[PDB]
């Protein structure tokens, strides 16, 4: 999964 | 609430007490009490209420996709008929994770968003909305998905709007919105150029504002940039 | 009970995809759900009861020990006064733990342990016993502290006296039960010399008998053997 | 901690 904050 | 007898300032030390116990249910009630006083939170109240709900939902997503994914086996071709648990299990997990976005969206609308004036409050509460919508767009299946999917858009787009007139292309709140915009635009709006232009260019704007900075704001600017520079790679 | 209305069948399937899911609190609600049916368990279903309610309490007992530091430092010297809520808030998790401990106490007094009759169960019953009444006496300081190490201690040495006369000493279950009964020794009893003496002991004992092991039931009993001899490089 | 299984 992609980097989210 | 539960939490209606308990001071505010209770509940946020107990929230940052269950932070450091890594009890992040209690720490995400705490902090839900703590909303509902009816005060404005400050920075450090934004931030413990983001980061109790992300780990509670990510823990969630997590679980779904598990549970999803032998869902899916189980629909395959050769696959043996085991009775309806499988789904109803996801069912039941994607029920409770419906359950904290809607608890988290009804934070914000009652009355977070409305009350935000400053452009870094109003932009964190914006992300949220988005996130939160995203999540919800993420088990959607129905009559409402793009409804859902437009619901977050928005509230995105609302969040970049305001982030890009009034606040630096280096601020970690902007820098955190585009970033996940960007995840929005290439898992969930199947808009993968769109992805990864927004974070190209989110990058390269933050990049030529450095020069500005002191070293802890560029410590903490490039560490989302570098979160940029890891989608940008997984995606090309 | 909320799960009355579900298959047995049905609750061990779904104990095993929150196994999967990392979900442990629904994977203890399933299997509870289970023993209450009534029925004996298999090995198989044993085994999903201990990890489940192992990896809640686990949870439980690692926040507790965070909080409980933290409370033990507000009351040294130069400390400052913060109000009740550090305690409060470990009191709060204190009594779900307990909770959580008495919930499996039940379940083994009601009716697990007395339909128990195969040495390898009634073993398994009784180490779950002594471990549920370990833990709670780990957060116990009051008038029944003593008893409550003490029913620990007779639930163990039960378990002892059986897994001596009945199985071999290589046995995975006989095994554990002694790794954790000597834990309690060191940890619970303040007696460090009789911890040391049982796990070396059953180290050697185990040993002794690999020679009759087949190579699969040998990686079985060597990894709790080198747990035993793991704490016994701890405590010497 | 000790190991306990
Ligand atoms: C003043 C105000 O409203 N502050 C709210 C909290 C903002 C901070 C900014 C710094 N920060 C981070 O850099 C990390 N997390 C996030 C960044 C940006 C957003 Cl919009 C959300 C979270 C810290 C954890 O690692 C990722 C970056 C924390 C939140
Ligand atoms: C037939 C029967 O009643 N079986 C109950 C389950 C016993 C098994 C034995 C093998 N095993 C392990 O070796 C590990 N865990 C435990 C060992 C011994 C006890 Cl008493 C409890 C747990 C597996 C995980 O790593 C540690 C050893 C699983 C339980
Ligand atoms: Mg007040
Ligand atoms: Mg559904
Ligand atoms: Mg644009
Ligand atoms: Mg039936
Ligand atoms: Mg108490
Ligand atoms: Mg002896």
């Amino acid at each position: 999964f992609p980097a989210t904050v | 609430g539960a939490m209606g007898s308990m001071e505010r300032a209770s509940l946020i030390q107990k929230a940052k007490l269950a932070e450091q116990a890594e009890r992040y249910e209690d720490m995400a009630a705490f902090m839900k009490g703590a909303v509902e006083k009816g005060e404005e939170l400050s920075c450090e109240e934004r931030n413990l209420l983001s980061v109790a709900y992300k780990n509670v939902v990510g823990g969630q997503r997590a679980a779904w996709r598990v549970l999803s994914s032998i869902e899916q086996k189980s629909n395959e071709e050769g696959s043996e008929e085991k009775g309806p648990e499988v789904r109803e299990y996801r069912e039941k997990v994607e029920t409770e994770l419906q359950g904290v976005c809607d608890t988290v969206l009804g934070l914000l609308d009652s009355h977070l968003i409305k009350e935000a004036g400053d452009a870094e409050s109003r932009v964190f509460y914006l992300k949220m909305k988005g996130d939160y919508y995203r999540y919800l767009a993420e088990v959607a299946t129905g009559d409402d998905k793009k409804r859902i999917i437009d619901s977050a858009r928005s509230a995105y787009q609302e969040a970049m709007d305001i982030s890009k007139k009034e606040m630096p292309p280096t601020n970690p709140i902007r820098l955190g919105l585009a970033l996940n915009f960007s995840v929005f635009h290439y898992e969930i709006a199947n808009s993968p150029e769109e992805a990864i232009s927004l974070a190209k260019t989110t990058f390269d704007e933050a990049m030529a504002d450095l020069h500005t900075l002191s070293e802890d704001s560029y410590k903490d600017s490039t560490l989302i940039m570098q979160l940029l520079r890891d989608n940008l790679t997984l995606w090309t």
